[PDB]
């Protein structure tokens, strides 16, 4: 699916327009996940299994506890990555907080298992030796 | 030096020869625009007198060269420079018109959607009003022509307009006389407003009498008869939004029944309206009532979904999401900020205005007459496709519905706009679209608050597509700033009406695709379009044909045809698609209208079985009969046998044919007669050696022995060539009458197949159906009883005339060709 | 992949550029000229290549040097063919708890190579004691097979063969490690423009 | 002077078949060969190069005898043998002049 | 079907070989009329009744007494056409009117309608039959052949299914007029394994289908036995007992070819390897040429050679691969060890230099012989006759090496056999065209080749063909040959006329029916002289067609490259089956050394030992390319090809380059010797 910065920008402009109308009243997360999930990442998704996934992410992150520090990483019970939504601080702090999240890339960030990475590395190795086979010149030039 | 002098002479000839062809062609056009247009003549008196001084010259200079015919004698550097003199002056009197046409497009901005030829014609016949009205069918969604008061002097065409006529000939009368003033672009802009005023004026009268058909003597069904299709739908949806609003206010009080009573009342009106489409009605007042069915069936499905999910609060998303239609004079009107006020009722703030709300996009109803165009079935997908597009128009960017061809991306964008009221224009982008051609579209779209759907926009040259972006950006960038007057790229200062939208209907996996530059995709909020759920379309088609329990039956129906595809022996002559559904529902509908008291389940069961059996082969008869017996468990089907025709077929087969009248044989003759009575075009297919000819020949010899002389002209279509069959022009431009086509003319009247008393004539075409051959006949194969030829001579097929195709195998046949017959 | 098309005329300029950037004056020129030409042409192509194709193109080079025997590497014609495409022969249901069926199906392909003919019966001689312990460990390309298959580690291409068959995840790192050892200034080829 | 015919992948056009025949008919002093419908005069010192941008072409044996096939294909040791002369001109430019 | 309830069959016979006689009530076996020898010069007119041919003759009479159309389906060369072409000939001319329509692939629904409209007269109203209620037979041969369009529906076939069912052909000019057809029958002759293997079951229904079985060991012995026993009763009282011995063999060999399918089967590359009656006919034709004087006496050896040869040169000729030529000669020297059973000596009657020719006797001054010459006698006569063709016609210089010597020998044989049309397949440059022109001049015949311009039309071909058919049709006519090549056929349409010429007599509708009423009239003064019946106008038209067939030979000259011959063979049945194929192999090593040496003559050489020696290396080079060309196709995919024209253009170039080079020196040396 083609996801673009315009798709994030779009969903910010709608979020802005919905947080300017509520003000002191409680935010409408349930209203705001549909427009985020089903509309801005409707356009791309037709499969209806990817659609169920696309929303589940969004249901997980977006609720009342988000404004309090909340583990953005899905079901990290006792793994220890624990990348939270920063509390009230100056703007500059937010960019530093993203550099403070561990440099190590894990699939565990996305809710997948570590052993999902092991499969990707195998698929990476497979796609090398399918491209090498295509370009392997002259078939050894006989003997 | 003899040669190079001769080369210079040919070099001189080639310039002056091309200069007449440049002038003559450009003159011929500009001449025709001035010729027979005293209207256009008096408008530009400076560039018309100049032109008359260039035509009168040209005719004299042409008759002075006629003496010296040869190019060598005719060609002079004197002649050349004079013709360059005209190219320069005819360029000025074509720039004069082009700059004048732009003035009249800018004055009345629907003209931008007319072909420049049609605009020149309307402007030429500004006095002759009824010729102008003819071309407003191109401009508008409905309003094909106007009605008129027969005038004082019969030589004069009538100015005074007493009503408007739709493209299906539904009349909407005007409150008083609408006169056609001097200028064309002036009385048209006066008309464009009056359209919306009457529509608006009638809606006040509708919503007053709409609150009255709750309690008052006049029911809902008898009330719908009085008003237009557009206004009788809007008023139905306005009193639904009211009802569900009163149901939420009650359910805040604590009354649990409120949302169940709301559900009950919606489902009774829907049932009571299905009993109206069953009883014999006028074809205009079918759709005025069936468009109300397809909205009411959705109304029900929403209030069900509220009762199941137990949503007991208004301003929950569930209710915001749904497309609502209010009828309030908001004393705290936020509408002047949300959009711009255009119309006088919108600005009045004393009289009640129709407002349309959906997920924080509230925009007044822009009353553009539609004229009983068929509303699509409202699916769970289309509900979302409204949220997407509305959110896009509120976020001041275009909306890009995208999915496989046949989904109806273009149709769902049109229907949203038609619901909102707004005029939706459609463009068939063919990769011949220049910068200028597209620039004119957007300028006219921008000025006249309209919605540009672009059917197959995906095939626009990536060159011109990179401009489209620069033009679309410039308009959208203006809408964000909310500028009334905005600068376009060329012809800067132009009016912008706030309600403009853009929609690019892109077939994502279509061949010859120009991938949109990332720039352009970032202006167009995409939508995911799936082939509409077969269940929902059948559930409509069932309610169209007088079935009260349609919902349940329609789930049984989708199940049958879906499983049938999987577990029967795949044949080419089987059609389990939606096309074959409609036919079996039509034949079930004629059997409902015959006997309404019978339960709906045994009647559908009978119809489904009765028509799918003669399609189905021996192997599949035993499994299919079981498959129906699964879906309809305990229903015992009685075989509906024609008792009179079966006797007269048995008698003919023995007496005047000689063949043995087997019980299974006459069952096939009865099964052909029933197919021919509803379907003009039949396929008596089978294995090579079987009773295919003998079955249709015995039917004829009963129609002779019961009704009147059934004539038949048996041609083998594949035997003769496709050119010789239909007929085509010789080397000399003289159109030869071909075999099928001359039979089709000879049968209408004057031959042996003529119409004196012949109750059923039919031509039998006993060759193998191939795509190239049948393609020319595809017009008649469809619902239209109309045959087109190479000479453009039409042969309108009579309703008492059939096409019987006797085919062994449908191996080369297209899946559509099978469905048609 | 489209738009990796390189002219002979453009290549010739980078081939000559490389000859004119050599500072070595006839001492060990012919050796140091070859090296400079490989790096020069390699970087020229890589800059153009996407992330995913950069590793593929570098392996083609070291396998085409191997194929033409410009650098000495312990490889057999059949062995390189097996590495580039693993035929997975089913038939032997006998497995270990730790080994996937796919890994095993590849080993029955590997046993057709005359070097690894006895490698199966070996894998059922001290199966959990040696190979499970090896297969489990993180970074097994630098670890050694303690049933005296040590010798494979001492020949970097034959060991690279085994790793694909048993533990393919690590291949893309093992190959990167192999490039560096076998190829002259390999460490400079793999790092490139970091 | 000369004509190079580009494309001409395989199946040589029927109009060339009379030209491809090296035979030229001698009409007294002036030589005239019959190409196409109408015969035209043919002057001496005329060349006709045919070139085929085609990896592994296939010609009718009849045509292969009628026109001499000449394969300019830079492959394997080909370039190698060009690059030596190239390099030896650049490196050891002394004792190449 | 020997599960047949009450009326049991007699044993020792198939159910086919028994009809139920009412007067005996037995199941008598079909009785076959023993062949009486006629004097038909065309072998195609000879018809020996077999068991199968009588029990079909009945079944055709049973489907003509009724209006039930018949279809015969059998392998390409089974003799279906002959069975029907006998019946139609034996019909009464007042009851039946017979006309053949030989389908060509290009026979469209228009072309059939013109043929049917020409046959049928105009009754009263819109009806069209024969006046006097005759039965108008329209015999379709090669029913399958019509062009199968992309979809799978043959237009002419679909027309017939409009004529059989409703009987109403829409008039292709004025497409409103129904035009009902009456009293037509259609006699099909479909062969499986050619064109559209099967036709639409929607027609085959309307027809009664009758298999025609591949040649049996008995059916061959009752036909070709009866032809020779008859034709050796003539030659000698002895050398009859050799007839059955040779006919036993010609089968035995014919069988061991069909049973070894992996060697000799009809394939895409072996499309002409079709071995059926056609070959046994023109073996039994080539033995029927033995004149009593030059064969009478002890025939133990002389016959069996004449056989071996006639066999050899209608099978070897056919074969492409030299493995297949070796396989054949093993069968042929098994056949002679069993059937002819003499194995006369250690020297086999079969040998390398076995050449039989009827022109070598003529030239000397001996009368209508077809006896064997030796190679050195054939070398004198041919060389003398090439001198005689250079002297009178346009000069053609060729070498005459043993293999080209053999080629004239076995083309002069195929022209001499009346009716039999030649088909010389070989790579362009083989000199098939040049050797034919010689072969033609050897015999007293006059070659007529059409001269194609760049802009040529079907109508201009049909005036060139119509010019030839004005020369044959005069009585005292020297039989004109018709030379065609691959280059001459610019488009595939031109072949259509040609396939109808070589299939039988003359191409249907190349004249008006007023011109053909005058051409018939010019051959009424010849028929009285022959003693054939006059003012019958059925036998006279027939007798003329036999004279046109006899005085027209059609030699077409193709190349087997890129399957352009194969697609022609597929489209036109005539080309391959109706003509006696003779394949042009690349020149042997022994030949090349001769060919080179003739051209190296009139060049100087120090000790003349060089000139022989060069001509060895000129052969070796051309033989050493063909062994590299094979290495080049096996090693890489790259295709190269060499032709005998390629070699002949080397010898030219060397001669030209050697003179130039030597003339540059002989000038240079002269300056120095002048100066010294
Ligand atoms: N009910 C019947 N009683 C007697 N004879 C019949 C009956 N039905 C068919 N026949 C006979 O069997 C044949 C049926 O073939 P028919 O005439 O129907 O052509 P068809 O098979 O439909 O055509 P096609 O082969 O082109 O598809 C005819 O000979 C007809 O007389
Ligand atoms: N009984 C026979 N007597 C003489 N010649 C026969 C006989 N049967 C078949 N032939 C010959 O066999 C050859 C091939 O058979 P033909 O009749 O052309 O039909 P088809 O193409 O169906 O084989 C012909 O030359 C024909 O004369
Ligand atoms: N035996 C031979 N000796 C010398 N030249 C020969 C011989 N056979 C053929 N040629 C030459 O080869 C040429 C082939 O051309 P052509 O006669 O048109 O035959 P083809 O049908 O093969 O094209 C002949 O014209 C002749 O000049
Ligand atoms: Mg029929
Ligand atoms: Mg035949
Ligand atoms: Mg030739």
């Amino acid at each position: 699916y083609p996801f673009n910065m315009g798709d994030l920008r779009d969903s910010y402009l709608v979020m802005n327009r919905y947080m300017e109308q509520n003000q002191g009243g409680k935010v409408p997360f349930n209203d705001l996940i549909y427009i985020f999930g089903e509309i801005m990442y409707g356009g791309h998704i037709v499969d209806d299994w990817d659609r169920r996934l696309c929303n589940s992410y969004l249901f997980n992150t977006m609720h009342e506890q988000l404004f309090d520090e909340l583990e953005l990483f899905p079901y990290i019970e006792g793994k220890g990555l624990s990348f939270k939504v920063p509390g009230q601080n100056p703007y500059e702090k937010y960019i530093e907080h993203i550099e403070t999240s561990l440099k190590q890339e894990t699939p565990l960030a996305y809710g997948l298992h570590p052993n999902a990475e092991i499969g990707f590395r195998t698929d990476q190795c497979k796609t090398l030796f399918n491209t090498l086979l295509e370009l392997m010149p002259k078939e050894q030039s006989r003997d | 030096d003899r040669v190079e002098d001769w080369r210079e002479k040919l070099g001189r000839v080639d310039v002056v020869v091309n200069e007449w062809l440049k002038v003559q062609k450009n003159w011929k056009i500009l001449y025709n625009i001035f010729l027979l247009s005293e209207d256009i003549r008096m408008q530009l008196p400076e560039d018309t007198k100049v032109f008359e001084g260039v035509d009168k010259e040209f005719k004299d200079m042409m008759s002075e060269v006629s003496a010296n015919p040869s190019v060598v004698e005719a060609c002079t550097i004197e002649r050349r420079d004079v013709l360059v003199g005209w190219s320069q002056a005819i360029k000025k009197c074509e720039k004069a018109l082009n700059d004048y046409l732009e003035q009249k497009k800018k004055s009345f901005p629907r003209f931008y959607f007319l072909s420049n030829q049609s605009l020149l014609t309307i402007l030429s016949n500004g006095q002759n009003a009824p010729k102008v009205c003819e071309y407003l069918g191109d401009c508008f969604d409905g309003l094909k022509t106007l009605t008129f008061e027969p005038p004082a002097n019969p030589a004069e065409t009538s100015k005074v307009g007493i009503g408007m006529i739709s493209k299906d000939d539904e009349k909407v009368p005007f409150s008083s006389k609408f006169i056609c003033e001097g200028a064309v672009e002036h009385w048209l802009l006066n008309l464009e407003f009056r359209m919306r005023e009457t529509l608006q004026e009638i809606l006040e009268g509708a919503k007053n009498t709409a609150d009255l058909w709750d309690s008052g003597d006049k029911p809902r069904e008898e009330w719908v008869e009085g008003y237009n299709a557009q206004i009788a739908l809007l008023t139905t949806t306005i009193v639904w939004t009211e009802d569900v609003g009163r149901a939420f206010e009650d359910l805040a009080g604590g009354s649990e029944t409120a949302m169940k009573e709301c559900q009950k009342l919606i489902e009774v009106r829907l049932e009571n309206l299905i009993k109206k489409v069953r009883g014999d009605l006028h074809i205009l007042e079918r759709w005025k009532i069936i468009n109300i069915i397809t909205i009411d069936v959705h109304s029900r499905d929403v209030v069900e979904k509220f009762v199941i999910q137990k949503v007991s609060e208004a301003e929950s998303f569930a209710w915001l999401s749904q497309l609502k239609f209010y009828w309030e004079n908001k004393p705290d009107s936020d509408m002047h900020l949300r959009q711009t006020l255009r119309f006088p009722w919108e600005k009045d703030k004393n009289k009640n205005k129709c407002i349309i709300r959906i997920v924080d996009w509230f925009r007044f109803y822009s009353y553009e007459y539609i004229g009983n165009a068929i509303r699509l079935v409202i699916t769970p997908l289309t509900d979302r496709c409204y949220i997407t597009l509305t959110q896009a128009l509120n976020l001041t960017m275009g909306g890009a519905p995208a999915g496989p061809a046949g989904t109806g991306k273009t149709e769902t964008t049109k229907d949203l706009g038609r619901a909102i009221g707004i005029p939706v224009m459609v463009f068939n982008c063919s990769d011949q679209m220049n910068k200028d051609s597209m620039a004119q579209i957007f300028m006219g779209l921008s000025q006249s608050g309209a919605w540009g759907c672009f059917d197959e926009f995906n095939r626009i040259s990536i060159e011109v597509l990179s401009v489209v972006s620069t033009q679309v950006k410039c308009v959208l960038d203006a809408l964000k700033e909310k500028k009334t007057k905005f600068s376009f790229v060329e012809e800067g200062e132009i009016q912008l009406q706030d309600t403009v939208g853009f929609f690019i209907t892109m077939n994502p996996g279509y061949a010859g695709r120009t991938e949109l530059p990332e720039n352009l995709k970032a202006l167009f909020r995409s939508c995911a379009m799936v082939v509409p759920d077969l269940a929902l379309i059948c559930e409509n088609m069932l309610m169209s044909e007088g079935f009260t329990m349609a919902r349940v039956l329609s789930r049984k129906f989708v199940s049958l045809y879906m499983l049938s595809r999987e577990l029967l022996s795949k044949q080419k002559h089987y059609d389990w698609g939606l096309r074959a559904v409609k036919s079996v529902l039509r034949q079930a509908g004629k059997l409902k209208r015959g006997d309404p008291d019978m339960p709906e389940d045994p009647l559908l069961m009978r119809a489904l079985r009765d028509f799918n059996m003669p399609k189905i082969v021996t192997d599949d008869k035993v499994i299919f009969r079981r498959l129906i017996g699964d879906l309809f468990p305990k229903l015992d089907p009685p075989t509906k046998q024609n008792p009179e025709l079966k006797k007269i077929v048995q008698d003919t087969t023995k007496k005047d044919m000689g063949l043995v009248a087997e019980e299974l044989f006459v069952t096939k003759v009865v099964q052909l007669a029933e197919i021919l009575e509803v379907r003009h075009c039949c396929f008596v297919i089978g294995p090579p050696g079987s009773g295919k000819t003998c079955v249709w020949k015995t039917l004829i010899k009963s129609y002779i022995n019961s009704g009147e002389d059934a004539e038949y002209d048996t041609l083998n279509p594949k035997a003769v060539t496709s050119d010789e069959l239909f007929g085509a022009y010789t080397k000399t431009k003289e159109w030869k009458n071909g075999v099928i086509a001359v039979i089709m003319k000879n049968q209408v009247k004057n031959e042996e197949k003529y119409k004196a008393t012949h109750m059923h004539k039919w031509s039998v075409l006993d060759g193998d159906i191939d795509p190239e051959w049948i393609e020319s006949l595809n017009t008649v194969m469809d619902d239209n009883k109309v045959l087109t030829l190479v000479s453009n001579d039409r042969i309108f097929l009579t309703p008492q005339m059939r096409l019987i195709f006797e085919i062994s195998n449908l191996r080369n046949a297209t899946p559509a060709t099978v469905s048609r017959a | 992949d489209h738009m990796y098309q390189y002219s002979l005329e453009s290549f010739i300029t980078f081939f000559f550029k490389a000859i004119n950037r050599t500072t070595v004056r006839d001492e060990n020129r012919i050796p140091t000229l070859i090296l400079n030409i490989r790096q020069t042409i390699y970087q020229w192509i890589s800059r153009g290549l996407f992330e995913k194709h950069k590793l593929i193109f570098l392996t083609l080079i070291v396998f085409r040097l191997m194929q033409k025997k410009i650098i000495d590497v312990a490889y057999e014609v059949a062995e390189m063919d097996f590495l580039i495409k693993c035929p997975a022969r089913p038939g032997v249901e006998n497995t270990l708890d730790w080994l996937p069926n796919i890994s095993w199906d590849q080993i029955q392909g590997l046993i057709n190579l005359e070097e690894f003919r006895n490698f199966a019966h070996q894998l059922e001689k001290e199966a959990p004691n040696r190979f499970k312990d090896w297969y489990n460990e993180l970074q097994p390309e630098d670890q050694k097979l303690p049933l005296d298959w040590k010798r494979l580690d001492s020949m970097p291409f034959k060991k690279l063969l085994v790793l694909r068959c048993l533990r393919p995840d690590r291949m893309t790192i093992s190959l990167n490690n192999f490039i560096r050892a076998v190829l002259p200034q390999g460490d400079a080829f793999v790092e490139m423009d970091q | 002077r000369a004509v190079l015919i580009e494309g001409i992948q395989q199946e040589i056009d029927a109009t060339l078949d009379p030209l491809l025949q090296r035979a030229v008919k001698k009409n007294g002093n002036q030589l005239q060969l019959e190409i196409g419908g109408d015969p035209i005069d043919y002057d001496p010192n005329f060349k006709l190069f045919l070139m085929t941008k085609l990896i592994n072409p296939h010609f009718r044996p009849e045509i292969a005898a009628q026109c001499t096939i000449i394969n300019f294909i830079v492959t394997e040791s080909g370039l190698e043998e060009q690059f030596i002369a190239m390099v030896v001109n650049i490196e050891k430019n002394e004792l190449e002049m | 079907w020997k599960g047949a309830a009450k009326v049991k069959f007699p044993e020792q016979g198939l159910c086919y070989d028994y009809y139920y006689d009412i007067n005996e009530n037995k199941w008598n076996t079909w009785k076959v009329e023993d062949y009486l020898p006629n004097d038909q010069p065309l072998f195609s007119k000879i018809y020996v009744a077999t068991i199968h041919t009588t029990r079909l003759r009945y079944m055709i009479d049973i489907h003509l007494q009724r209006r039930k159309p018949i279809l015969f389906i059998g392998s390409a060369g089974t003799g279906k056409t002959a069975v029907v072409r006998d019946y139609l000939n034996s019909t009464r001319p007042e009851q039946v009117s017979h006309k053949t329509i030989n389908f060509s692939s290009f026979t469209d629904s228009l072309a059939l309608q013109k043929n049917i409209e020409s046959m049928v007269e105009k009754k009263n109203g819109r009806n069209y039959g024969s006046a006097t209620n005759k039965v108008l037979i329209c015999f379709i041969d090669d029913f399958n052949m019509p062009y199968v369009d992309k979809y799978g529906t043959q237009s002419p076939i679909q027309l017939l299914r409009l004529i059989l069912d409703y009987g109403s052909i829409f008039n292709r000019e004025q497409l409103e007029e129904r035009k009902f057809l009456q009293d037509l029958l259609f006699f099909g002759c479909l062969n499986q394994k050619s064109g559209s293997f099967t036709v639409d079951l929607r027609l085959q229904r309307n027809f009664s289908v009758f298999s025609m079985y591949t040649p049996s060991s008995d059916v061959i012995k009752t036909i070709f036995g009866s032809i020779l026993n008859a034709h050796l009763s003539t030659i000698d009282d002895k050398a009859q007992k050799m007839a059955f011995k040779l006919v036993e063999a010609t089968y035995f060999t014919f069988d061991k070819i069909l049973k070894n399918t992996t060697a000799f089967a009809p394939s895409a590359k072996r499309f002409h390897y079709q071995f059926n009656f056609r070959e046994l006919a023109r073996v039994c034709e080539g033995i029927c040429r033995t004149t009593p004087g030059q064969y009478s006496g002890g025939d133990q050896g002389k016959l069996v050679r004449l056989w071996a040869h006639e066999m050899k040169r209608t099978f070897e000729d056919r074969f492409i691969a030299n493995e297949h030529v070796e396989f054949f000669r093993r069968y042929l020297t098994e056949a002679i060890s069993k059937c002819i059973g003499e194995f006369p000596e250690t020297e086999n009657p079969i040998a390398e230099p076995l050449i039989f020719t009827g022109f070598v006797a003529a030239h000397q001054g001996l009368d209508q012989q077809y006896t064997q010459c030796t190679i050195p006698v054939l070398k004198r006569v041919l060389d003398d006759k090439l001198e005689e063709y250079n002297e009178v016609k346009a000069q053609m210089n060729l070498v005459l090496f043993q293999q080209a010597m053999e080629h004239v020998s076995r083309i002069c044989r195929i022209l001499d056999m009346p009716g039999n049309n030649a088909l010389l397949v070989g790579v362009g440059g083989s000199g098939k065209q040049s050797l034919c022109r010689l072969s033609t001049f050897i015999n007293g015949f006059e070659i007529d080749q059409l001269v194609v311009t760049a802009s040529f039309t079907i109508n201009d071909l049909r005036n060139n063909l119509q010019e030839i058919y004005k020369k044959i049709a005069k009585p005292n006519s020297i039989a004109r040959v018709f030379m065609i090549t691959d280059s001459q056929i610019k488009e595939e349409q031109f072949l259509i006329p040609i396939n109808d010429m070589l299939n039988s007599g003359w191409i249907f509708d190349l004249f008006p029916k007023e011109d053909m009423d005058s051409l018939v009239s010019g051959v009424r003064n010849e028929a009285k002289g022959e003693g054939v019946d006059v003012n019958n106008l059925t036998a006279l038209t027939s007798y003329f067609l036999d004279k046109i067939r006899k005085n027209l030979k059609v030699v077409l000259c193709f190349s087997p490259v890129g399957d352009t011959m194969r697609i022609r063979s597929r489209k036109f049945p005539g080309i391959i089956n109706n003509t006696s194929i003779d394949w042009f192999h690349p020149w042997p090593h022994e030949a090349l050394i001769d060919v080179a040496f003739r051209f190296l003559e009139e060049i100087e050489f120090p000790t003349e030992e060089i000139r022989q020696s060069i001509s060895l290396n000129m052969a070796k080079v051309h033989s050493s390319i063909d062994t590299a060309n094979e290495k080049f196709l096996k090693l890489e995919r790259r295709y190269n090809y060499t032709t005998p024209k390629s070699f002949l253009e080397l010898i030219d170039f060397y001669k030209k380059l050697l003179t130039e080079k030597r003339e540059t020196i002989q000038r240079q040396i002269q300056r120095y010797e002048m100066g010294l």
